[PDB]
RNA sequence: AUUGACAGAUUGAUAGCUCUUUCUCGAUUCCGUGGGUGGUGGUGCAUGGCCGUUCUUAGUUGGUGGAGCGAUUUGUCUGGUUAAUUCCGAUAACGAACGAGACUCUGGCAUGCUAACUAGUUACGCGACCCCCGAGCGGUCGGCGUCCCCCAACUUCUUAGAGGGACAAGUGGCGUUCAGCCACCCGAGAUUGAGCAAUAACAGGUCUGUGAUGCCCUUAGAUGUCCGGGGCUGCACGCGCGCUACACUGACUGGCUCAGCGUGUGCCUACCCUACGCCGGCAGGCGCGGGUAACCCGUUGAACCCCAUUCGUGAUGGGGAUCGGGGAUUGCAAUUAUUCCCCAUGAACGAGGAAUUCCCAGUAAGUGCGGGUCAUAAGCUUGCGUUGAUUAAGUCCCUGCCCUUUGUAC
């Protein structure tokens, strides 16, 4: 009841992915780390936010394209 | 003379001053080009810095119109004298200085020039000059007597947010 | 066995009655005619309260020191009916609890301190702590 | 002559204006502004105050 | 050339003195600041300095209720024709620079 | 000498009020004495709060203008040329140093 | 004074906790922190429930002073 | 030329305002005219700025492309999803801009790190003082007050920094096995509460906030300005936000016992906060002290609450209006009662017709205390905490709002 992701997180953890869909994987706090240092995230709420849908999709991937 | 007011009331009085005196330069440098004062209290010294377009104007002829502004700046809030000094530095890019522009743009209104073509002019000096984007709001009676209102906008904005504080110049 | 290893309500009664024994207080003129502060409609039900309030007055200085009168004017404050307007704290009395201060000071429970105010001396901390004694072996319960 | 402003002028309202547009009105005197309220948010952003909450 | 000569005379060599000189916007102050030789109040003050830009012999700038009297050249050569001075005078900017 | 000298920064800014706090600590570390960590004072906070309009007649609304400000004072035992060495530097903020001498 | 009754309710329970985690052994604690919590979660977890802000227009949080329309 | 004057009559005035008279700056003056100036004068339907509202909801826009002669439309949508034009996904649109969200401040988690005489101290040491202080024959304890610095030991409590921290991430369902929703584990469960805030409007308010202001007006017998006085408080009456109550789940009298935001003088024009002692029943008075402040006020020793009091459903000790007498303080001045104290007086009111407000978690409500104004000073307000529910967890019946289709002589 309320938190779906912006368009401005989806994309910068789609194109995340694009490039760094190695280094990513399941877990959550892993690729949060990651997120922080292959991009400049300003916000850590937003980061946090962007792993978080990162993860979401990498389950989704494990599990046809 | 041992007075040492309170760290509240000290704070308060100092943000006075420097309202105060952006004022009084606000209302003196109007044509000459005024784009700020950056004051700073040092050891037995008060450096404060004025910002403007045309430098030349507001420190005068050889050396007159800053030495005046001292000594009125001096007679005025209550300095001895030596104790301070006024610094004319040099704006870079006025046309992202919104104040600067804004006085540009009165300036042009007040030569009679069209409200149209010098705000759109403002607006596309400005705007070369490398901005993000712009508004520019010339308001009040636009020809006839039922007050009008212009709105010359382009390029990217923001309004609400923190962000708009820091992020937007407004004049 | 201290002060505060008893039921404070019961320790001033006993205190009272302690002060009351003893005979040399110097419970002032007024009593009858005093109010006890602008709080109050009415003078005190206990006939007897002066003792109770320097009871009072004592176990508060054991307790904290350095109080001076106007800290017991601070400590017998309360609500003041304006009537038809809204409530207020009014502080108690000053003649009173200086006048109780002065009667601990005559009676030897008090002494006026360096950095000013009253506290407590030795010889008061005989009455207070031997009448708590007192108290928690009355009975078990 | 001698009479001319000659009234107790040294407590309440007619005494204290305001130091930018002198009305007798609605002044912040806290911390010493001494300054008409809406006076106070003209200027407020220099003073170094600020709207966080 | 008006009201009492003292007063004015004093406020004119302030004037002179100093390129530039202030009040502030209050017609009772018993005393001015600075200057306060004998009274020589705000108002005398406030109204030579009225009357000099009026005939073109001063400027004006007024930035909550205060004042601030830049004196121009052409006020410069009417005070020292006023006060009968020698022409080198020096008024106040002289200021060597660098 | 030697004396226990005492650093008074206070400053509305906090960020550049830690960068000279911490530049003065750096100064005291370069040339050896003494310190005793910098103390954070408890913040207070200048509140005005007014109504938003010029006159009466809007919807009754309010803005709440705060203002804040900080003191980290630090301890020094130390002689008088190093400490004006030391708080020269640190410079062109807001921070109101105030440098007293000892004890109070 | 209710306030005060539950904090101290509280510390002297998680005080405790706190002396057998450290100076017996890590069993008897478990024990312990399940009888307490069983009863009450208070016992160890605070609320975090505290005062909200009155705003402007009502006198307090929530309630707003009343409307006269007509 | 004709600025400025003790009388004494007059005057409210000790206004040299006027009449009789003094004598005076001595280059001020008076009169035109131009012309200013001033204005809490008029105009917010001449404007600016500033607020408020439509409008707290999800809305709003152009470029290029396509559709229409065109106004326009499309984009900006069947559907699902979301607090959300939020997403998914559809697709003559593509690719953007604001708004929403992100953001900022705040709330709560950190025995993790940095930190301290303007925090604590914190527990040690008890080095103690200290008197029987108490238990106890005496030792050892229990209790604080403190006497403590520094060459005791630190950061649990404290202050506040910079970091971490929660993401609907995990498990199960449901959902096109997308976007998502539900539940439970771990533990704060996406939700602590504010602030900021789009396009277009409004002939909303504001000219009495402005040395922001156009025009108009007035301008010395002034709508300028200052002084004296009165008025804004006048009461057949009608409405609006409030406070106190109608009691015994109470009142009064004692006793016990806990807060959190603040504020404070040595000032922009004359004065703060106040500890301790005396004097006074009390309001207060007089002495000395501390305090530009985590230093002093100040373990802010708040109220409600809690515990013993009576009293006994009597308009009663509930209620505390109105009114007489007296006393304090602020003040240049308090009468038309400034406020405070005191003794007396003791009204309607025994829960409120039709009507209608406000609110879902530390919330309503009770309950006090700060800030503001403020010489004097809150029944208002704006903050603070303390006590702490009931009921919902939804729907469009009412009142409104947002989108689509539709009709329309607006």
């Amino acid at each position: 009841m309320g938190r779906v992701r912006t368009k401005t997180v989806k994309k910068a953890a789609r194109v995340i992915i694009e490039k760094y869909y190695t280094r990513l994987g399941n877990d959550f706090h892993t690729n949060k780390r990651v997120c922080e240092e292959i991009a400049i995230i300003p916000s850590k709420k937003l980061r946090n936010k962007i792993a978080g849908y990162v993860t979401h999709l990498m389950k989704r991937i494990q599990r046809g394209p | 003379m041992a007075v040492q007011i309170s760290k509240k009331r000290k704070f308060v009085a100092d943000g006075i001053f420097k309202a105060e005196l952006n004022e009084f330069l606000t209302r003196e440098l109007a044509e000459d080009g005024y784009s700020g004062v950056e004051v700073r209290v040092t050891p037995t010294r008060t450096e404060i810095i004025i910002l403007a377009t045309r430098t030349q104007n507001v420190l005068g002829e050889k050396g007159r119109r800053i030495r005046e502004l001292t000594a009125v700046v001096q007679k005025r809030f209550g300095f001895p004298e030596g104790s301070v000094e006024l610094y004319a530095e040099k704006v870079a890019t006025r046309g992202l200085c919104a104040i600067a522009q804004a006085e540009s743009l009165r300036y042009k209104l007040l030569g009679g020039l069209a409200v149209r073509r010098a705000c759109y002019g403002v607006l596309r000096f400005i705007m070369e000059s490398g901005a993000k984007g712009c508004e520019v709001v010339v308001s009040g009676k636009l020809r006839g007597q039922r007050a009008k209102s212009m709105k010359f906008v382009d390029g990217l904005m923001i309004h609400s947010g923190d962000p708009v504080n820091y992020y937007v110049d407004t004049a | 066995v201290t002060v505060k290893d008893v039921n404070q309500q019961e320790f001033v009664r006993a205190l009272a009655a302690f002060l009351k024994k003893s005979g040399k207080l110097k419970v002032p003129e007024w009593v009858d005619t005093v109010k006890l502060a602008k709080h109050k409609e009415l003078a005190p039900y206990d006939e007897n309260w002066f003792y109770t309030r320097a009871a009072s007055t004592a176990r508060h200085l054991y307790l904290r020191g350095g109080a001076g009168v106007g800290s017991m004017t601070k400590i017998y404050g309360g609500r003041q009916r304006n009537g038809v307007m809204p409530s207020h704290f009014s502080r108690g009395s000053k003649s009173v609890a200086r006048r109780v201060l002065q009667a601990l000071e005559g009676l030897k429970m008090v002494e006026k301190d360096q950095d000013g105010g009253r506290k407590l001396t030795p010889q008061g901390q005989r009455d207070l702590d031997r009448i708590a004694g007192q108290v928690a072996a009355a009975k078990k319960k | 002559q001698q009479l001319y402003w000659s009234h107790p002028r040294k407590f309440g309202q007619g005494s204290r204006s305001c130091r930018v547009c002198s009305n007798r009105h609605g002044l912040i005197r806290k911390y010493g502004l001494n300054m008409c309220r809406q006076c106070f948010r003209q200027y407020a952003k220099d003073i170094g105050f600020i709207k966080l909450d | 050339m008006l009201m009492p000569k003292k007063n004015r005379i004093a406020i004119y060599e302030l004037l002179f003195k100093e390129g530039v000189m202030v009040a502030k916007k209050d017609v009772h102050m018993p005393k001015h600041p600075e200057l306060a030789d004998k009274n020589v109040p705000n108002l005398h003050v406030m109204k030579a300095m009225q009357s000099l830009k009026s005939r073109g012999y001063v400027k004006e700038q007024f930035a909550w209720r205060h004042f601030y009297w830049y004196l121009t050249n052409e006020g410069i050569q009417y005070l020292r024709d006023y006060l009968h001075l020698p022409p080198e005078i020096v008024p106040a900017t002289l200021r060597r620079s660098r | 000498a030697i004396h226990r000298i005492r650093i008074t920064l206070t400053s509305r800014n906090v960020k550049s009020l830690e960068k000279v706090c911490a530049d003065l600590i750096r100064g005291a570390k370069e040339k050896n004495l003494k310190v005793k960590g910098p103390v954070r004072m408890p913040t207070k906070t200048l509140r005005i709060t007014t109504r938003k309009t010029p006159c009466g007649e809007g919807s009754k609304t309010w803005d709440r203008f705060q203002m804040r400000i900080h003191k980290r004072l630090i301890d020094l035992h130390s002689p008088s040329e190093i400490v004006k060495q030391i708080t020269s530097i640190s410079i062109e903020p807001g921070v109101e140093v105030e440098v007293t001498i000892a004890d109070a | 004074h209710v306030a005060q009754i539950y904090a101290i309710r509280q510390s002297i329970s998680k005080a405790l906790v706190a002396y057998y985690q450290k100076y017996v052994d890590e069993a008897s604690k478990k024990e312990i922190k399940d009888i307490l919590i069983q009863y009450d979660r208070t016992l160890l977890v605070a609320d975090p429930r505290r005062c909200e802000s009155k705003k402007f227009g009502g006198p307090g949080a929530r309630a707003r002073y009343q409307k006269s329309y007509r």
